């Protein structure tokens, strides 16, 4: 239809522009949380023990990658 | 064998369920806003006079007695009114600082989700063989099966919401 045609081909390639970066934050945000379960537990159990210390940087980090998420939906 | 890919509808470790709800919520909304923008004019008020999935299902809009109006009106109708809840920050704060009311699952996400549903109601039963011709098949289906894995994943949509499509969803799950 050449003005359908036009819309059709954008549609088609927005959501896999799209679905590639929606794969490419969920395999990320449990690749970089992966490696703050083990920072935690490999500080678990050395000295100082702390257990709030290890439970507030826990918190911390779900605050900082808690806005990375809500800035996901925020488009400019 | 094991289950599923997008099983990213899976709440990641340690976070709000109000805000994965709410980025997939106005993810949802993108997603089909492209589906029917590109049948736009293969759905016209001539077409469909009135907003339906399959004869038995009509979908009425209150501007307060809700009306019938063509399938393009309420589509139209439809995505100003989600955009009113997305810039109401009391609904869907943008700020860092802001926080999601009490009851935003119940009260914001799953009316919003059981009227975007209707839109992948009335693209199947008056358009799927439009949309064959389209290659868009694909992209359909895919945007649709997203679409009830992340409302079974959190029970956000009751089977009575599935109205007309409710056989097809049964083949999931
Ligand atoms: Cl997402
Ligand atoms: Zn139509």
């Amino acid at each position: 239809s050449n003005k359908t045609q036009r819309v059709v081909s954008v549609c088609k390639m927005y959501f896999l522009e799209h679905y590639c970066d929606m794969f490419d934050y969920v395999i990320s945000r449990r690749q970089r949380t992966k490696q703050v379960l083990e920072y935690l537990q490999q500080q678990s159990q050395l000295p100082n023990s702390d257990q709030i210390k290890l439970n507030e940087e826990w918190s911390s980090y779900l605050q900082r990658e808690h806005q990375v998420l809500r800035k996901r939906r925020l488009k400019p | 064998s094991e289950g599923v890919l997008n099983q990213a509808v899976k709440l990641p470790r340690g976070e709000d369920e109000n805000e994965w709800l709410a980025v997939h919520c106005v993810d949802f909304y993108n997603q089909i806003n492209m589906l029917y923008g590109s049948i736009t004019e293969f759905c016209s008020p001539q077409t469909c006079p009135r907003m339906i999935a399959t004869n038995e299902y009509e979908y009425l809009w209150a501007f307060q007695p809700p009306v019938s109006v063509s399938a393009p009106k309420y589509v139209e109708c439809l995505m100003r009114w989600c955009q009113d809840q997305f810039d109401d920050e009391s609904l869907f704060p943008s700020k860092v600082t802001g926080t999601f009311p009490e009851g935003f699952i119940q009260r914001v996400i799953q009316p919003i989700l059981r009227r975007l549903f209707r839109v992948y109601a009335h693209i199947y039963c008056h358009h799927f063989n439009e949309i064959l011709e389209l290659n868009l098949q694909t992209v359909l289906n895919t945007s649709f099966r997203h679409f009830c894995l992340f409302a079974q994943e959190f029970e956000l949509l009751r089977p009575a919401d599935f109205g007309p499509l409710l056989e097809l969803v049964m083949e999931l799950r």
